RNA sequence: CCGAUAGCGAACUAGUACCGUGAGGGAAAGCUGAAAAGCACCCCGGGAGGGGGGUGAAAAGAGCCUGAAACCGGGCGGCGAUAGGAGGGUGCGGCCCGAAAGGAAUGAGCCUCCCCGAAGGAAACCGCGGCGACGCGGGAGUACGAGGGGAGGGGACCGG
RNA sequence: CGGCCGCCGAGACCCCGGCGCACGGACCGAUUGGUCCGUGAUCGGGUAGGCGGGCGUGCCGGUGGCGUAGAAGCCGGGCCG
RNA sequence: AAAUAGGCGGCCGUUCCCUGGCGCUUGGGCCUGGGCGACCGGCCCAUUGCCAGGGACGAGGGCUCGGGUAGAAGACCCGG
């Protein structure tokens, strides 16, 4: 010992390091409700671009040109298909009930042609017989005996708390999958009977990015990281190199530990999964909303996107999107969803619609 | 010799196999995933194996060995060898079997059970001017089939 | 009939067993005073199926009521909880 | 068999006589873990139960001594602790044993009659705490 | 005297196989059956392999008399995927069996009445003390008690 | 901390029956040994070591037996010590 | 796999016959004396239920195939 002190290299903040439990995100954690309003929405990573902005955006200027890297994001409609209940009980919080639509549209899809037997696709959602969750087998009596146990709910009246949504997915373009992917959202006001209201009318309603989330807001994304597979003690941890050359060694910890004590302890590195790992990332500035994309008949906010061969790995762009400041966590098309802030900074405000002065045109290849 | 009951005149018919160069260890996975199953299936099962489809699951020696899909246990591999061996010890009891008078398809294996027979030795080299064990392991593997039709 | 009836342990010291006789709580007793009605009384473990256990009881362990008793044969402990009768 | 509430009646005493009518093989439960009483400054209890939360046995193996942060658990552990949960009539017993947190029972208590070291009362008593406020300040729920 | 891991280096293919440039060094390896009848004939099998039938008797079927232990497969009984460790002793449950060498139908596990009875030894209840915890006297050396005897009922296992 | 009372709690100690040893008494035998009775509260842990009794193995001799209607040997069970 | 071994919504399994023997064995209603009641006794019903002999039906899921946003095997994800 030199007496010279060594800084830890990686976290145990973001350990442990091993799979996620679904291909859906997870979430306990909810942000501030103050306002009747969506809460979390979802998309599929596009792509990234790059983008020009004005500055808006407090920090070193407020007006010269600034450079800001960008996810390109294509959201799909979402369509919630239930009403989901809490009660509050003695050790945590527990669903009392819920309310299903087993009740069936035909679904806006269309693909096809060959053609002979068009073979009607009309969707009852069919996307829902791709949806491996189960369907009663009598749509209209179980929409109502559910409803009633609403309305039971709402009378009580204090006895239910919160109310949060069944939110699924609307494969109405993406070639990446054709099977929702279900998911909660919270549904915040500020007392139960105006979220009780506002989840009932939202059921058979598609909806959009402007519904949920405006531009100008800083945002916490959610997302399951991508997928390195098992990587080293020097990729997953860092290591620094050692002495005059060495052949021998190079990537290596040497001690594991000391003789006594006899046992090795968790935070010394080791190979294992390196991501495919659960990530919040805070404060990502909301640049734009807007649905197409190429051409838009309107010059100012946006002109209209989507470079022309497509992107490498994604699929044609055509549908509502949002487009995101700085690193998405994820890969290319993997499921993405969207939190609003808990918090955003307060030393840097938030500015409304911020102004958007160019948009890259040009492809990732 | 054989290990189990007989009642040959009408309800069982035997065969058995001496000094196959087979595995043991390879032996005692096919003799327990067999065991039990009628003639038919048996055939159906080892006609598998050879494909390189349907895996023996490894369950008592299992060490080190990688794992294999579907509902069986975890760690599984494929004796070809044993496969086609075996395969000539039931298609002796089965012609055997028709000349007692029983029908094959419909009787049951009760009985399989693999005998670690004498052992073929000698040396290969290793360094430091020393020679090992290098052998091959010969088995005996018995086989006892029963009747069972309503 | 019988009355309950419970095998707490063994006279035992921390560190030793005594596996000869089992100290026993019948529930009615209070006191010393209450529990020598119960001596002689047979005592009878009875567990499923048929076998059969009899003891007696035999001396006084209270304080309060609880009571000795001793098995022709002795007790595993495995049924800490046996049954005295009113015989 | 027994219902306890366990509202104004010190956690040594209380945990004791549970833990031997549990060996008997003689259910108890126990209601109302947080309404309960520690005798003795607080400064010290607090800290007594906090350190063994703290580890750290080694660096986390998950392994070692815990110890939980809500009243229920403290005095879940406590009577447990009491009983020798390794041996078959210990563990046995720890299943005869449950806490519930709050009330849900629709009846009457019952209650360990003696007020010389089981029940407070409150101005007699030099120093105390309630279980559930402890537990607060651990992380835990009232 | 020894009796085939013994006795001569060596019961035999021994001073062989083999080692070492050489001088020299140096093992292991015994048993069919009455008769070879040493496996014909018949079925099967690529098959010189292997299985059934064929011998007084094939755990007499070819280093074949007997045929242990370690150990390996299968099967039977028991345990068995929430729980503690010199792997057991001692004591008792569950399951399992036990015809045979043991005692017991001329009565087993078991039930019940009566008496004798070593050491030991109460209570209820009564009167009087002790600040109290509790103690004395009488009940009473009684009830009880290891151990011993007789009778009586039931009807199969009990030890192990 | 200074008193006190009731209990719990050893293989100790008490108590029934048995066993060995030591010693006395008697008897029995062809030798060694054995048996029967009495005494022991003041006999009964145990390494080095000393002594004393029994057991088993191989073969020899005398004597007196067994075996294909099943020896030795092998494996599991029953009984005695 | 938190042993206080969770919560929800949906999907599933959710059986027959002859012949013999039994039924306050199983289940309900009524009257009256006894009971707070369960219960005894009296009255009424069962396509029924039970034992012995033979007997149906099969939700979920993998394996399979084309590829990966996944990946040492296995797993994962998507499409068929």
């Amino acid at each position: 010992m030199g007496k010279v002190h060594r800084p830890r290299r990686g976290s145990l903040g973001f350990s442990p390091r091993k799979r996620a439990k679904s291909i859906v995100p997870r979430i306990r954690s909810w942000p501030k409700e103050t306002e009747v309003r969506m809460l979390g929405f979802a998309g599929y990573k596009a792509g990234m671009t790059h983008i020009l902005m004005i500055d808006d955006e407090p920090g070193l200027t407020n007006g010269k040109e600034i450079f800001m890297p960008v996810t390109i994001i294509e959201t799909p409609p979402l369509r919630v298909f239930g009403i989901r209940a809490y009660r509050m009980g003695y050790l945590g919080l527990e669903t009392a009930t819920e309310v299903i639509v087993p009740d069936f549209p035909l679904d806006n899809y269309p693909a096809k042609e060959r053609k002979g037997k068009p073979k009607p696709k009309m969707t009852f959602y069919k996307l829902l017989e791709r949806r491996i969750a189960t369907l009663p087998k009598n749509y209209t009596q179980e929409m109502f005996e559910q409803k009633l146990g609403q309305l039971e709910d709402m009378i009580k009246e204090g006895e239910i708390v919160d109310v949060r949504a069944i939110v699924a997915t609307q494969p109405w373009v993406i070639k990446l999958k054709k099977k929702p992917e279900v998911m909660e959202y919270a549904i915040g006001g500020t007392s139960v009977e105006e979220k009780f209201n506002y989840i009932k009318e939202k059921l058979g309603k598609e909806l959009r990015v402007g519904e949920v989330l405006k531009e100008g807001e800083l945002l916490d994304v959610i997302a399951v990281t991508k997928g390195k597979g098992t990587q080293g003690p020097v990729k997953r941890w860092g290591i620094k190199l050692r002495a005059h050359k060495d052949s021998k060694g190079r990537r290596k910890v040497g001690s594991i530990g000391p003789w006594h004590p006899a046992r090795v302890m968790w935070t010394v590195p080791m190979a294992g999964q390196m991501g495919f790992h659960h990530r919040t990332e805070l404060n990502k500035r909301l640049i734009a909303i807007g649905e197409n994309g190429k051409l838009k008949l309107d010059e100012n906010t946006e002109i209209e996107i989507t470079p022309k061969g497509g992107f490498p790995h994604y699929g044609i762009v055509r549908s509502d999107f949002m487009m995101i400041a700085g690193s998405v966590p994820g890969a290319i098309k993997r499921i993405i969803r969207v939190r609003p802030a808990i918090r955003p900074p307060k030393k840097k405000p938030p500015v409304q619609r911020p102004q958007i002065t160019y948009v890259s045109v040009e492809s990732k290849q | 010799g054989y290990s189990f009951q007989n009642f040959d005149p009408k309800r069982m018919a035997r065969a058995s196999a001496r000094d196959l160069r087979i595995s043991p260890k390879l032996a005692v996975e096919v003799c327990r995933e067999l065991r039990g199953m009628m003639l038919n299936d048996a055939l159906r099962y080892l006609d598998d194996v050879i494909a390189l489809k349907r895996p023996v699951p490894l369950k008592r020696y299992n060490d080190s060995q990688g794992h294999k899909p579907g509902k069986g246990f975890g760690p599984g591999r494929y004796p070809v060898k044993v496969a086609k061996a075996i395969k000539k010890v039931l298609l002796n009891v089965k012609n055997n079997a028709v000349q007692k008078g029983l029908d094959p398809d419909k009787l049951k294996i009760i009985h399989i059970a693999a005998h670690k027979g004498p052992v073929l030795r000698g040396w290969y080299p290793r360094a430091f001017g020393r020679a090992t064990p290098f052998n091959e392991q010969t088995t005996h593997i018995e086989v006892v089939v029963e009747e069972i039709r309503r | 009939m019988r009355i309950k009836g419970v095998v707490l342990s063994y006279r035992r010291s921390k560190e030793n067993q005594h596996n000869n006789v089992m100290i026993i709580k019948p529930l009615d007793v209070n006191s010393r005073e209450e529990a020598s009605k119960l001596i002689g009384r047979l005592v009878l473990w009875k567990s499923p199926s048929g076998k059969i256990l009899k003891g007696k009881i035999v001396r006084v362990h209270g304080t309060k009521g609880a009571v000795r008793a001793r098995f022709e044969k002795g007790l595993p402990g495995q049924a800490l909880g046996d049954y005295v009768e009113i015989v | 068999m027994r219902i306890i509430n366990a509202e104004g009646l010190i956690l040594g005493r209380l945990a004791s006589k549970v833990a031997k009518m549990l060996l008997e093989g003689e259910e108890v439960v126990i209601v109302n873990a947080e309404k309960a009483v520690i005798t003795g400054n607080r400064d010290v209890i607090f800290k007594k139960y906090k350190q063994r939360t703290e580890l750290r046995t080694l660096t986390n193996p998950r392994r070692g001594p815990f110890y939980p942060k809500r009243s229920d658990e403290i005095v879940r552990r406590t009577i447990r602790g009491m009983l020798p949960w390794k041996t078959d009539r210990g563990r046995k017993a720890f299943k005869r044993l449950k806490v519930y947190v709050g009330i849900p029972k629709e009846f009457q208590g019952k209650e360990l009659e003696t007020i010389i070291e089981a029940h407070v009362s409150r101005l007699s008593r030099p120093k105390y705490v309630t279980v559930g406020e402890v537990a607060k300040f651990l992380g835990g729920k009232f």
